């Protein structure tokens, strides 16, 4: 009766940024889906390829929670087929994700008054991502024809800023907390079920 | 890639990299507006600082982008906006010399006094000391006093300064290629590069004095109608034929008739529409006049206001301790931080300025969605115009009589009705006349086209004829009369408050035609029309994203300023006044003045 560890996952101090977001595996424990409800209204409970309410009498493989932070308008970017700075450089689901999207507004965590630059994101990039990619880097992305020889500079551009979190924003610039959890479907000896 | 792509991408890290900045700047800016200590004033500085010296570098890298290479006519609205030198075409050494002029004459209107003759150790500010004189004071000589103290010792002071004010400004217009600051002012209505939606600087001439002429004959008869009752009450100093002393006008400068109503009431039987007792009668408050100003925008479409706005504005006097700039601003600190600061008493005048207010709101809101540098009115005259219209339908009788502020059995007659548009005239049309002479004459002495030994020599001989207001004592060149007025010795530009009050009645005239409204214009209101609200969120959303010309468009049908929506809405004060006027002289004669 391995209760799956979803207490360090949702409940976590802090949260990573898009950019590099974290992934954990969830394996050989029992995956109650009941007890997610416990946020003040989470906002999101959307999954793919799945129906939400069958989730606690199915089992499945490879299981994987990604977390990380993004603000209210960039959550409808969580989903298959979107594009945008946050799908198109930070996180990318594919086409035919199987999964379920979990978020919620985390303003009274993840703000403050003189601002809040804990939480990143990527603005620039070479190419889009491919799907489940992630992508740290802080090399400088050009811009123009010349190099940029690794120095922000004219046309040269540090691919990363910061989220400015501040509470009196607006809904749509607030932070949310994002969950991510992917799932293979009756596959295999079957490592978590859940009731 | 192309310099146009190049662009796109330095736009998009500008777009970022303003709006955190901007915003800290508003929100320093708002904490001191809401609590006057001498450490909000450093924070705001600091901020205000931080922010223009930030434009300024992006200013500088925005060049490196030659506009003549750049297609989206989108992404050049921005460049250009960006690009614009300013007074930095001019030398670090010339550039110095012009801020100390403009921050020279901003102390002189700001703190210059004047005492009264056999009283020296009490003096009187321009605000409130001599305004209160020009306002209230019905005494023919206290008046002159008050008129001519100020244009002789603060005006005098700043006479010189406007001289050098003029050579380096139209130095600075000529080093951005405009051929004069008159013509770096008519830039804000340029358009270029759109067909049949363009508009060049000199046409806003053209525009303006056609427009005007068709304003002459409504303005000539209020003209009469004012004078003939002044004439009542000075008998021995005001002409049946000639213009009106300037010190008679309800102000320091005539800018608006408002305070001649107590004088010129066509019928004084029949009391004004004033709901401040009924609201207090029902025990409204601050939050419920803003919660009914609310409930109006969503009666025609419009969002309701963000639970962000109830949490942050400050809609009520702080009283106490904690001092607040009182003025009644919309604030638009982006990020989807939008309030309203206004120490919100319960008065009908309040209650009009939260729906003025809050339409400025629904403008802020509805183009939040443009990219950064296109988050404003379509011109200058755009937002005020928006804010207008609403204090238009929300003062009706129809719209107070559908909230239970008007007693529904409540019949309206001809009388009060004509008392209204009388009051509406002497602060609406009384400003055209002197708003369009005045910045004529500023753009004349910006051409060149008057020199400086004729300038208050022309500026009276225009007052005469245009505004046909007189001076009550002969000023030779050591005055300077326009400097005495706040926008042209603190260096704004004057022609707004035309072109937007023409704009606010294109408005409404459309809005009411699609809201379905039977009858004369002034008793519309656009509530509960969903049709009128679409028409003007059409407009709203696109900021600056698109020419003015357009714009208006989308409002009113006609891609240019028109002046017929204006009249028709005093048309029953027109015919009123010219029967008013079939005794009495129409027009007035230049050459008489009250120094004989
Ligand atoms: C997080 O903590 C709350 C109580 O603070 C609890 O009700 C909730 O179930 C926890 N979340 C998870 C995923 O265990
Ligand atoms: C106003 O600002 C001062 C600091 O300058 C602060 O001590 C005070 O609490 C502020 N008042 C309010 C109501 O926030
Ligand atoms: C201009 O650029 C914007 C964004 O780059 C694009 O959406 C728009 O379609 C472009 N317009 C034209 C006329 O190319
Ligand atoms: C605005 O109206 C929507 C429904 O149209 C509602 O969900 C929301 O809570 C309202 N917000 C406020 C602040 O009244
Ligand atoms: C708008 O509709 C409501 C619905 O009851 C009504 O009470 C109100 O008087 C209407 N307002 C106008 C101006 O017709
Ligand atoms: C009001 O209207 C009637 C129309 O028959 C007219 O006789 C009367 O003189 C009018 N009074 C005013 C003050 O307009
Ligand atoms: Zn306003």
């Amino acid at each position: 009766t391995n209760l799956c560890p979803f207490d360090e996952v949702f409940n976590a101090t802090k949260f990573a940024s898009v950019y590099a977001w974290n992934r954990k595996r969830i394996s050989n424990c029992v995956a109650d889906y009941s007890v997610l409800y416990n946020l003040a209204p989470f906002f999101t409970f959307k999954c793919y390829g799945v129906s939400p309410t069958k989730l606690n009498d199915l089992c499945f493989t490879n299981v994987y929670a990604d977390s990380f932070v993004i603000r209210g308008d960039e959550v409808r970017q969580i989903a298959p087929g979107q594009t945008g700075n946050i799908a198109d450089y930070n996180y990318k689901l594919p086409d035919d994700f199987t999964g379920c999207v979990i978020a919620w507004n985390s303003n009274k965590l993840d703000s403050k008054v003189s601002g809040n630059y804990n939480y990143l994101y990527r603005l620039f990039r070479k190419s889009n991502l491919k799907p489940f990619e992630r992508d740290i880097s802080t090399e400088i992305y050009q811009a123009g024809n010349k190099p940029c020889n690794g120095v922000a500079g004219f046309n040269c551009y540090f691919p990363l800023r910061s989220y400015s979190f501040r509470p009196t924003y607006g809904v749509g610039h607030q932070p949310y907390r994002v969950v991510v959890l992917s799932f293979e479907l009756l596959h295999a000896p079957a490592t978590v079920c859940g009731p | 890639s192309t310099i146009e792509e190049q662009a796109k991408t330095f736009l998009d890290k500008f777009n970022h990299e303003a709006e955190d900045l901007f915003y800290q700047s508003s929100l320093a800016s708002w904490n001191y507006n809401t609590n006057i200590t001498e450490e909000n004033v450093q924070n705001m500085n600091n901020a205000g600082d931080k922010w223009s010296a930030f434009l300024k570098e992006q200013s500088t890298l925005a060049q490196m982008y030659p506009l003549q290479e750049i297609q989206n006519l989108t992404v050049k609205l921005q460049l250009q906006a960006l690009q614009q030198n300013g007074s930095s075409v001019l030398s670090e050494d010339k550039s110095k010399r012009l801020n100390t002029i403009l921050n020279t004459m901003s102390t002189i209107y700001s703190t210059g006094k004047v005492c009264n003759p056999d009283n020296p150790q009490e003096c009187l500010l321009l605000e409130p000391g001599l305004n209160e004189i020009m306002a209230n004071s019905l005494d023919y000589n206290e008046r002159l006093w008050a008129w001519e103290s100020w244009r002789s010792e603060v005006g005098k002071q700043l006479r010189p300064l406007y001289e050098e004010y003029v050579v380096l400004k139209n130095e600075m217009a000529r080093a951005n290629h405009y051929e004069d600051y008159g013509d770096y002012w008519r830039g804000d209505y340029e358009v270029n590069g759109v067909d049949g939606y363009d508009y060049s600087r000199g046409q806003l001439i053209e525009d303006v004095e056609h427009t005007f002429e068709e304003i002459k004959p409504l303005y000539e008869h209020l003209h009469a109608y004012v004078r003939a009752k002044l004439m009542n009450a000075y008998p021995s100093y005001i002409s049946p034929i000639g213009c009106l002393p300037a010190h008679l006008l309800g102000d320091m400068w005539g800018r608006f008739w408002t305070n001649l109503y107590s004088l010129t009431v066509p019928f004084g039987q029949k009391p004004n529409i004033d709901v401040t007792d009924a609201m207090v009668d029902q025990a409204w408050d601050a939050q419920r006049i803003f919660k009914e100003a609310e409930k109006f925008f969503v009666s025609v479409g419009l969002p309701n206001m963000t639970q962000g706005f109830w949490e942050n504005s400050m809609l009520t006097d702080p009283g106490n301790v904690q001092k607040a700039v009182c003025h009644p601003t919309a604030w638009d600190l982006g990020k989807g931080d939008f309030r309203i600061l206004m120490c919100t008493k319960v008065t009908m005048d309040d209650f009009l300025t939260a729906h003025h207010e809050m339409g400025h709101i629904q403008y802020d809101m509805a183009y939040a969605a443009q990219p950064f540098l296109l988050r404003n009115g379509a011109n200058e005259g755009f937002h005020e115009a928006v804010g207008e219209i609403m204090s238009l339908s929300a003062a009706t009788p129809k719209h107070l009589k559908s909230i239970g502020l008007l007693s529904p059995d409540f019949q309206e007659d001809n009388e009060t009705e004509i008392n209204f548009l009388l009051k509406q005239a002497l602060t609406i049309v009384g400003t055209l006349p002197f708003t369009y002479m005045l910045e004529k004459w500023r753009w004349m002495v910006f051409k060149g086209e008057i020199p400086k030994d004729q300038w208050m020599k022309k500026w009276w001989e225009m007052k005469r004829e245009i505004v046909g207001v007189v001076e009550p004592v002969p000023h030779d060149e050591t005055y300077c009369d326009p400097a005495s007025l706040f926008h042209v010795s603190n260096d704004y530009s004057f022609i707004r408050y035309y072109t937007r009050t023409l704009y606010q009645f294109q408005f409404q005239e459309a809005l009411c035609q699609a809201a379905k409204h039977e009858g004369p214009l002034h008793k519309c209101d656009i509530s509960n029309s969903t049709e009128a609200g679409q028409k003007l969120f059409n407009m709203l959303r696109l900021g600056k994203s698109e020419p003015w010309t357009l714009a208006l468009e989308n409002v009113v049908g006609a891609k240019n300023m028109n002046v017929r929506p204006l009249l028709n809405y005093f048309e029953p004060l027109f015919t009123w006044l010219k029967d008013q006027n079939k005794n009495s002289f129409v027009g007035w004669s230049t050459d008489w003045s009250p120094y004989a």
